[PDB]
RNA sequence: UCGUGAAGAGGGAAACAACCCAGACCGCCAGCUAAGGUCCCAAAGUCAUGGUUAAGUGGGAAACGAUGUGGGAAGGCCCAGACAGCCAGGAUGUUGGCUUAGAAGCAGCCAUCAUUUAAAGAAAGCGUAAUAGCUCACUGGUCGAGUCGGCCUGCGCGGAAGA
RNA sequence: UCCUUGUCGGGUAAGUUCCGACCUGCACGAAUGGCGUAAUGAUGGCCAGGCUGUCUCCACCCGAGACUCAGUGAAAUUGAAC
RNA sequence: CGGAUAAAAGGUACUCCGGGGAUAACAGGCUGAUACCGCCCAAGAGUUCAUAUCGACGGCGGUGUUUGGCACCUCGAUGUCGGCUCAUCACAUCCUGGGGCUGAAGUAGGUCCCAAGGGUAUGGCUGUUCGCCAUUUAAAGUGGUACGCGAGCUGGGUUUAGAACGUCGUGAGACAGUUCGGUCCCUAUCUGCCGUGGGCGCUGGAGAACUGAGGGGGGCUGCUCCUAGUACGAGAGGACCGG
């Protein structure tokens, strides 16, 4: 699973989804896939999406990730009031905003780059949609 | 009923029911006593024979047997129900192989045997059996003990308590459509028959013997020749061995050499099926006339080193085919299972 | 008229000598036992060098009862000592050689006439 | 931080103080209006124009699926005859070589051959072991005017079982 | 201290209670007394024999209430009630 | 640390008083962290063949009956666990009923769909819920009813006051621990339900017979025989329907 070894503070605050996209475009690939919805990602979910697409285009072309958990989160455990300080480490999440890309492509045809997306589409809990790279 | 299939699948007992934590709270009173039960014995796997059943089809359909999990504990000392035992329905004569340097379990010979395969994990303890006076809380349990897993190859193998193994297109079919109330496709081309379709025979009341059938082979140690080991497994616990030689055919070579091979590939098979007392039978005599093919059958018992009666039967004519199944039954009775 | 936990006698040479019955058959709710009926029996008292022995759980028909049978002509025959005679678990044929002490003719019905066919009184 | 109730009545939200309009000096048997409605219960449009909905959607719900339907930008073919039908063709050197007992378009490998008349492939499916037969893409004749499936979107359908 | 109520035997067809025992058991514990103890106990628990409406399954009957009539004549509670 | 004495530690289940739902527990409505149920995405295992049958890494939903937390309270009182009598409702159906698929030859089976009309056990153990065991049938269904029912019963568990055991403290005592015994009141006003009556109405009055707007009650099936040892089936085995 994907996570940074070393943070800054070992919990951040909650913070909000507001506000508008910055990668708009593709930079690095000739395709991409971008968020159409508004949610969060796990690493499970980010780790499930590149295996289910990794099976379906070969080694030749290749792969960015533009996803990072960047956030942690805690859970409160079983039989605790509300207090005693914050909750204990289960998992960290990522903030997503609907515009960005989340995945970029590159080297094999686009019938392939339509099957490959559409197989890790559904695994992410948000609607996304496919672009191609245009001039400047 | 037209194809035999056999398989391996993978029976997974449940574990037993796990224990529960709890303390009971009335109405009123915040602090009560260490509630809470056992679990559920774990549900076993039983090995029954069945005689509807003769093969293995479902086997390949269904690879996975799951048997019931062990209820959790619940609260007021409740204790969750033995899961339920899964039954698994099996022709007779089967025989289980496993892994890692595994053996048979058990042969089946006579349908109501129910063979334990899977035990079940099983259950554990409440924080209530933890009672005691210097812990006066109880917050320990036990975890139900894993379910025992393994894989099972499952080999089906007839009841054929009369064997007979003879020459491809040699009439071993046709020898059914004898008094034999089975009816096998019979035609002239060479490995007419490759389901094995296994009839019986009832002389009279009391006494009756079931015959198997099992087609032809070439000599080939590997699955070559089409046919091979695969069928030669069905053998091995046929109290009476027959074998068909033919005579004249019509296009093939006539025995002198192939008639002794096949003796030979016998030996290599895993035992030489531990030497049991073969009988050797003709066919295709009404073809030419009864007084030639006289001399020549008895030529054949000591060019192949023969010294029985060699018998002359007529599959496809009925002339004889009484004369043999006497003899047969005679030995049969007087040589009981011991 | 014998009923779940019912103390009977026997009625047969199988060893018994004094029976418990402890299971009546016949259906959901079954109340109470006739004359021809099939009855699960608990032996309590037996010869040791009998052919059965003492806590052996095992079918048996009821012979005689203390209430008494009903002729289809307003009759009844009463007897003095509930009785029973031993049959086997898996199969229904009796256990007993020899009767002792009349039966009934309405067993005929009930279709147990081997029963019948012995104890020669009546 | 703002407003409401607390300390505000009245009207609407079926009933409800915190949701909306709107702060009751008193009286009248007058008119206008805010939120909300104009089929009746209950007062007002069974108002006018252009559409959507077939689900009672309206009148509770997600991921997804589908010849439900309306609209739009295109593309292939198309009275040198469009798709689907009906009447026929389906053959050839040719049982294609190994694994092959038996496979020869239909168990395992394709270099995927091409030439004969052309409209048809050493070929996607039944029935066996092939055999022999049913078929298909394709073409020929007749019918004669739209057909083919990808994209975006509105309203719908299943997903949606409790005393 | 636990696992497979600990599991074998009696008791029962079936016994989380009872009885001497296997062990992986030793804390208490020897006048805050230890072991055994005949008899004794409206003492705790278990079993057996006779016995029965305790029960399957209740039915009938005998009396006192309950019911009507005649006489005397309370009660707790009650914001108001169509 | 805006600094009550210069000078002070605990318990009270033997407690009492005045207040509080200004403040816990069980239940009720938010909730789904964990776990149960359904569906989708489908690499892989599947004799050819993904969804005939599973299915790894994930996602979306539903009661929510375990394990939890949140503001709302009946503390001028909301009586429990279990058993007996009494039942009711939903179908996520245990049997009976109608089917689909089947890797369903027949019987016997397995999965799924519709269907709540009826039925849905007897005993030992423990206070038991549950569960084990013994033995039947068609099964011995799942949940709501504030995990129904004490102004119906039970007081076996829980059980104030007595006594005993193990652990901590010098001690009083606290103790989600074990054993013995230990008070369960109410004459029904109203709503409700079971039966029976008085007054009036139905348009002159009265005696009868009823039509039926509607409502309630019962709707369970095992075995054997004939079909037929027929169809099927190598045999073993053994039909559907009808009577
Ligand atoms: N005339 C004759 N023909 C026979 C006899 N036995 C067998 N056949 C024929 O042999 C043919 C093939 O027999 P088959 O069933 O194939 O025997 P298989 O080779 O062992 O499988 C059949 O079609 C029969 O007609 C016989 O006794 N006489
Ligand atoms: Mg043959």
């Amino acid at each position: 699973m994907l996570q940074p070894k070393r943070t800054k503070f070992r919990k951040m605050h909650k913070g909000r989804n507001r506000g508008l996209a910055q990668g708009t475009d593709v930079s690095f690939g000739s395709f991409g896939l971008k968020a159409v919805g508004r949610g969060r990602l796990t690493a499970r979910q980010i780790e499930a999406a590149r295996r289910a697409m990794t099976r379906a285009v070969k080694r030749q072309g290749k792969i960015w990730i533009r996803v990072f958990p960047d956030k942690p989160i805690t859970e409160k455990p079983l039989a605790v009031r509300m207090g005693k300080g914050k909750g204990n480490v289960e998992y960290w999440v990522a903030l997503i905003q609907p515009g960005k890309v989340l995945y970029e492509m590159d080297g094999v045809p686009e019938e392939l780059a339509r099957e490959a997306f559409k197989l890790a589409a559904a695994k992410l809990p948000i609607k996304t949609t496919f672009v191609t790279k245009t001039v400047m | 009923m037209k194809f035999v299939d056999e398989a391996s699948i993978l029976v997974v007992a449940g574990d037993g029911g796990n224990g529960c934590v709890s303390f009971r709270r009335e109405k009123y009173i915040p602090k009560g006593g260490p509630d809470g039960g056992d679990g559920g014995d774990g549900g076993d796997v039983w090995m029954e024979a069945d005689e509807n059943l003769n093969t293995l089809i479902d086997y390949r359909f269904e690879k996975s047997f799951r048997a019931e999990r062990g209820q959790n504990g619940a609260s007021r000392d409740c204790t969750g129900k033995r899961g339920k035992d899964v039954t698994i329905k099996v022709p007779v004569g089967t025989r289980v192989i496993d892994q890692g340097t595994g053996e048979t379990m058990g042969d089946m010979t006579k349908h109501g045997q129910r063979l334990l395969v899977a035990k079940g994990g099983w259950h554990g303890l409440g924080n209530t059996r933890f009672k005691s006076s210097v812990n006066r809380t109880p917050r320990q349990k036990t975890n139900g003990t894993p379910g025992d897993k393994r894989e099972l190859l499952l080999e089906l193998m007839l009841l054929a308590d009369v064997g007979m193994l003879g020459m491809p297109n040699a009439g071993k079919s046709t020898f059914i459509r004898a008094v034999s109330a089975a009816k096998p496709k019979v035609a002239d081309y060479p490995f007419t028959t490759l389901v094995p379709s296994l009839g019986v025979v009832r002389m009279d009341n009391e006494k009756s013997f079931v015959v198997a059938d099992i087609p032809g082979l070439i000599e080939g140690a590997a699955e070559g020749a089409g046919l091979g080991i695969r069928f030669l497994k069905h053998l091995e616990r046929c109290r009476v061995l027959l074998h068909l030689i033919d005579i004249d055919p019509i296009d093939g070579t006539d025995p002198v050499e192939n008639a002794r091979i096949i003796i030979s590939e016998l030996e290599k098979y895993s035992q030489d099926l531990a030497t049991k007392p073969r009988w050797l039978v003709f066919n295709k005599i009404d073809l030419l006339d009864k007084v030639e093919a006289e001399e020549k059958a008895k030529a054949i018992a000591e060019a192949l080193g023969w010294e029985d009666k060699y018998y002359l039967i007529s599959a496809a004519s009925g002339l004889g085919v009484k004369d043999l199944c006497w003899d047969v039954m005679t030995f049969i009775i007087e040589n009981p299972v011991v | 008229m014998i009923q779940e936990q019912t103390m009977l006698n026997v009625a047969d040479n199988s060893g018994a000598r004094r029976v418990m019955c402890i299971k009546v058959l016949g259906g959901s709710h079954r109340r109470y036992a006739g004359v021809g009926d099939i009855i699960k029996i608990t032996i309590k008292e037996a010869i040791p060098r009998g052919k059965v022995k003492k806590g052996d759980v095992l079918k048996a028909v009821v012979v005689r009862t203390k209430k008494g049978v009903r002729r289809p002509d307003g009759s009844v025959i009463r007897f003095d000592g509930n009785a029973c005679v031993l049959l086997n678990n898996n199969s229904e044929q009796p256990i007993g050689t020899r009767i002792f002490g009349p039966v009934t003719r309405e067993l005929r019905s009930e279709k147990f006439m081997k029963i019948i066919s012995l104890a020669p009184e009546v």
